């Protein structure tokens, strides 16, 4: 996906 | 809310970033220290400091890759960190995390090497910059005697943090102006402009007054920060064009992945 490690450092 | 609103994002700074002024400047004094930094300021140094500071670089045939990748594997490492932390520090700015998780996304994608360069001021001196958490010291002539487009890279980084650190801020003005880097209302492809101009009017509202009562003698202050502001955003573009240059002519410099992610469909 698009920008997937942001999203994930974000959404914890 | 605004009474304060300086100081809980000033908490957030101090609580996410592991460097700041305060400590980089200790170190820099060169008062007595049972541990000072480990300055890189040849070849020779570089193999020194990577045997102590990063050992793996020294071994598996890694010591046989060119200085220069060797070099921008740890500038990757570094950004990747900082990254991190800024992630951590935009969650805790007052209405970041209420914004759609896009915005959110958009925010960081354009903000965070603003607030990187801007940062970076904090750990240089004309001679050189801190690194490696602040064990290691590496020259600006050394990174300019490496070769294109590698030595390309920190000499415009360390033109800004001169004129930046000019300015003489701490840690107080630093945290208002890196959250007003990330709460910016204009960057493209974001969906509520308007709830994010609110939150930035919040923070450029406080930042103004708090330069008023900690920089008294200095009644352009302000201004000056919004110029700075329309500098870094030249810069990130700038080193944008390059990090493209190199990712497609250098076979080992490829991004970490956070960084291609970033970086990506940028500018
Ligand atoms: C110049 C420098 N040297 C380091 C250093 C650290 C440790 C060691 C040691 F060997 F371990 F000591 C040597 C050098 S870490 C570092 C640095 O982070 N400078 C700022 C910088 C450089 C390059 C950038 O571009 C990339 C593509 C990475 C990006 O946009 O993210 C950005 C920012």
């Amino acid at each position: 996906a698009r920008h997937k490690i942001l999203h994930r450092l974000l959404q914890e | 809310d605004l009474k304060s609103l300086a100081k809980r994002i000033y908490e957030a700074y101090l609580k996410n970033f592991n460097m700041n002024k305060v400590k980089a400047r200790v170190i820099l004094s060169g008062k007595a220290s049972n541990n000072p930094p480990f300055v890189i300021h040849d070849m020779e140094t570089l193999c020194m400091a990577e045997k102590t500071l990063v050992a793996k670089l020294v071994a598996n045939g890694i010591q046989n890759k060119e200085a220069e990748v060797r070099i921008f594997h740890c500038c990757q490492c570094t950004s990747v960190e900082t990254v991190t932390e800024l992630t951590e520090f935009a969650k805790a700015i007052p209405g970041f995390a209420n914004l759609d998780l896009n915005d959110q996304v958009t925010l960081l994608k354009y903000g965070v090497y603003e607030a990187i360069f801007a940062m970076l001021s904090s750990v240089m001196n004309k001679d050189g910059m801190l690194v490696a958490y602040g064990n290691g010291f590496i020259t600006r002539e050394f990174l300019k005697s490496l070769r294109k487009p590698f030595c390309d890279i920190m000499e415009p980084k360390f033109d800004f943090a001169m004129k930046f650190n000019a300015l003489e801020l701490d840690d107080s003005d630093i945290s208002l102006f890196v959250a007003a880097i990330i709460c910016c209302g204009d960057r493209p492809g974001l969906l509520n402009v308007g709830h994010i101009e609110k939150m930035q009017e919040g923070i450029v509202h406080v930042l103004r007054l708090h330069l008023q009562s900690n920089h008294p003698d200095d009644i352009f202050l302000f201004p000056k920060l919004l110029q700075k502001m329309a500098d870094l955003r030249q810069l990130v573009t700038e080193h944008a064009q390059l990090v493209q240059i190199i990712k497609k002519t250098e076979s080992d410099a490829a991004l970490h992945p956070l960084l291609q992610e970033i970086y990506r469909d940028m500018y």
